[PDB]
């Protein structure tokens, strides 16, 4: 009778921590998804404005060129 | 065994004595606190009465006697009585005198000073002790594991404390003493019981009630659902025929006295659930402490044994404090000889002449020596 | 390490027996002997997987491998629960008899090899 | 490795060490300046407390450490704990003998003249130092890039240095010394968190501020166009759940206290920002100095790693100044160990020679001997 107090507490504190567990877990997966695609985007917006401020490198140059 | 004076192991209580040989594990003689009177006449000639009944000897028939409580909580109505009481222990059993081997006892914290030098009286005076001291209950639970930062809460019969003693002891408050351990239990579980008519009076069945009480009951989950649940008489009604003739069905009666624990407003006080008083002592202390709290906590005392005790911490922690460290707590499985296992430390420890009594010390710093030096 | 480049007890072995029969010690006296090791390398088997079983306290001693800590039991001839539930677990009770060992004491794994 | 004695490199600061083995090129062991007691009693007997705890292991257990600050710009409360602190450097990780190898040391400049010798007299009286010198922070970030013709400014935790350091070095007064670095962006924080409620109190979490802080607080560009800013929920509220379990969202308190390093009138003083001060150490120089000045500005100390921290500096700088030549700032990317680079070389120089001191060197010119012949 003991023995089986013993076990059938385990089965509570294990089947606790699981669905604890996969309740973040869960949760977590899905919060990389929406992280990651930030991630993806952001980077983007950096190519592009890296891409931009290189443009204006060679066009401040060409001015500074026929300023002279 | 033979050579060198070697020390005995002792652990007194407000209601079970501790106390076994010399460099042992665990207790080898656990007598219960008890001494009454015979109200009745004992046969008068059938002997001089006189001893209240003691020992296993008292405890086998409780019938006539007027079971005397002689420590309640720090007031010790009658010392008298104690005398008899360990002239019994030492001889009846261990067979051996103290007049030869030291001897240890544990400390009730913020117990009233003059109690500790009336103790120490009856050694110095009459048992001749040049050797013996007093350590502080939580602390020897402590020192038996393996590392130096973890919080205690040690409790039995006495009072509750938590003691979160890790790193160092005393500092603001943190520490905490409340009258609601062992005794209070068995108390108020007969006051309960009336309501449905059962009403165990006089204070000898006073004390069937917590032999009955640690085998079948257990603490509530969540009061609520299982209330519901009282529909159904399978979880419920629990069998338990009396020894003496009459079974009780304790079904809602085993769930219902422990949830006092966490509702302390069922014992008239403010006090709030052991849950609240856990933060109480955490909220004090620095605030780069707290992470490794959490991951560490002592709960010691057999009364952490009631099915439904360590389950329902992690239930009330998590829910009003931080949430991003490791939440964990070390219930020991035999957590009521925790103490008795670090007594037998201090009693071979060689650094413990720093800290212990010499005959000689008791007379030249009078007897406020022990608690004016130590702490 | 098993192998040793200087010894070599297949040869050596035959210098022990030598020693073994000529004084007194039969087959089976020798068998008796190795009855106790034998138990020994069945109860040596018993290695554990860290069994972080409960959700906080402290660590326990899982052993799913059983059949050596059968092999361990079978040899005693001793009830292989109860042994393990006797040892790897401490227990008292008391009170002038001489107490009811069963309740529970799992410990960590260095105190648990330690009392192995 | 083997052969030739083999100097070690180290740069100790008021906040950060760094020290690693010989002829290392970065430092291999940086642990931070730390030592308390233990206000509580350490459990006492669970170890002859002492050890204020350091290194990674009072870092990694602030909780029940009084953290103790000995260097405070100039003045050590206490040179006794020091010793010990040094001890541990060179022993416990680099597993090195001072006793065997020189050492080398830096200087905070306009430090009392006793501190050179007190320290000194630890390694050539104790420690036994035939051959060491203590060189000047920021000339060390200089020799190591491509010209002779450069201005340099160190910080970090200790006092801010202006030193326009390129053909030469001292003067009229150019160079400048104050009180404002890293310590002290540690203790205006938690000020100034105290407007929404938050209050840091003990010193323990006051580190923890310094931790949150290098991981997402930046300065402002503009406080007046990021204050209407505010209006939105977006580039403001930061997340930083904190390990122990409560959200902070530092979204005005990040590029709000950086604001303090441009606007000292925040911190009771009429220093101005350092923009000004730039100005201080370029005009008191000659005249046809300065072209190539702007050309080359050094900014060292890893707490110019701020986002909006460089930007900045080329909107204050060409207003109130001249504006005809190229404004250029060499802010090095990692300029924390700047110092560090410059270190290693001193160390294996030959020239050295005719600038460190020798044991008997100690001796014949008395104590002064180090900061009475060099400068
Ligand atoms: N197996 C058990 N399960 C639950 N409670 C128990 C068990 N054995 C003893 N107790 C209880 O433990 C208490 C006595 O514990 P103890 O540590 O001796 O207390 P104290 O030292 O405060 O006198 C009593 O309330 C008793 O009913
Ligand atoms: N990655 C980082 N970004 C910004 N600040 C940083 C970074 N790493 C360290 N710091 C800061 O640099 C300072 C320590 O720099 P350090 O050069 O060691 O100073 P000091 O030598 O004056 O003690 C601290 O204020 C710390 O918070
Ligand atoms: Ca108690
Ligand atoms: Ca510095």
């Amino acid at each position: 009778a003991r023995k089986l107090v013993i076990i059938e507490s385990d089965l509570e504190r294990a089947e606790e921590r699981a669905e604890l567990s996969e309740g973040k877990c869960a949760e977590l997966e899905e919060e990389l998804k929406t992280v990651t695609n930030n991630l993806k985007s952001l980077e983007a917006q950096a190519e592009k404005y890296s891409q931009k401020e290189d443009k204006y490198e060679e066009e401040i140059k060409v001015l500074s060129d026929k300023l002279k | 065994d033979e050579d060198e004076t070697t020390a005995l192991v002792c652990d007194n209580g407000s209601g079970l004595v501790k106390a076994g040989f010399a460099g042992d594990d665990a207790p080898r003689a656990v007598f219960p606190s008890i001494v009454g009177r015979p109200r009745h006449q004992g046969v008068m000639v059938g002997m001089g009465q006189k001893d209240s009944y003691v020992g296993d000897e008292a405890q086998s028939k409780r019938g006539i006697l007027t079971l005397k409580y002689p420590i309640e909580h720090g007031i010790i109505t009658n010392w008298d009585d104690m005398e008899k009481i360990w002239h019994h222990t030492f001889y009846n059993e261990l067979r051996v005198a103290p007049e030869e081997h030291p001897t240890l006892l544990t400390e009730a914290p913020l117990n009233p000073k003059a109690n500790r030098e009336k103790m120490t009286q009856i050694m110095f005076e009459t048992f001749n002790v040049p050797a013996m001291y007093v350590a502080i209950q939580a602390v020897l639970s402590l020192y038996a594991s393996g590392r130096t930062t973890g919080i205690v809460l040690d409790s039995g019969d006495g009072v509750t404390h938590n003691v979160p003693i890790y790193e160092g002891y005393a500092l603001p408050h943190a520490i905490m003493r409340l009258d609601l351990a062992g005794r209070d239990l068995t108390d108020y579980l007969m006051k309960i019981l009336t309501e449905r008519g059962y009403s165990f009076v006089t204070t000898a069945e006073r004390e069937i009630v917590r032999d009955i009480k640690e085998k079948l009951c257990y603490v509530a989950l969540d009061f609520e659902n299982e209330m519901a649940t009282a529909a159904s008489s399978s979880s419920l009604e629990k069998s338990y025929e009396l020894p003496d003739g009459q079974v009780i069905t304790i079904g809602n009666e085993r769930f219902r006295c422990p949830e006092t624990l966490f509702q302390p407003s069922f014992i008239g006080m403010e006090s709030a659930g052991i849950h609240e008083t856990t933060y109480n002592s955490i909220m004090k202390c620095d605030i780069d402490i707290r992470k490794d709290l959490y991951a560490n906590n002592v709960m010691s005392g057999g009364t952490t044994m009631y099915p439904g005790i360590a389950d329902r911490m992690q239930k009330e922690i998590t829910a009003l404090a931080p949430s991003t460290m490791k939440i964990k707590i070390i219930a020991p499985p035999e957590r009521k000889y925790s103490v008795w296992i670090g007594g037998s430390i201090l009693a071979s420890l060689s650094t413990f002449q720093q800290m212990w009594i010499t005959k000689q010390e008791y007379d030249e710093a009078g007897p406020s020596i022990v608690h004016r030096k130590c702490f | 390490c098993f192998d040793v480049s200087t010894i070599d007890d297949s040869g050596e072995f035959k210098i022990i027996v030598k020693a073994m029969e000529t004084l007194g010690l039969k087959e089976s006296d020798q068998n008796s002997i190795w009855r106790i090791l034998a138990a020994i390398l069945h109860i040596g088997n018993i290695t554990f997987a860290e069994a972080a079983e409960q959700r906080t306290g402290t660590t326990t001693v899982k052993v799913s491998d059983t059949k050596s800590l059968a092999a361990a039991a079978s040899c005693l001839k001793t009830d292989q629960q109860s042994l393990s539930i006797a040892l790897c677990y401490r227990s008292i009770s008391t009170g002038v008899g001489k107490r009811c060992e069963v309740i529970s004491v799992p410990m960590d794994c260095n105190q648990a090899a330690y009392s192995r």
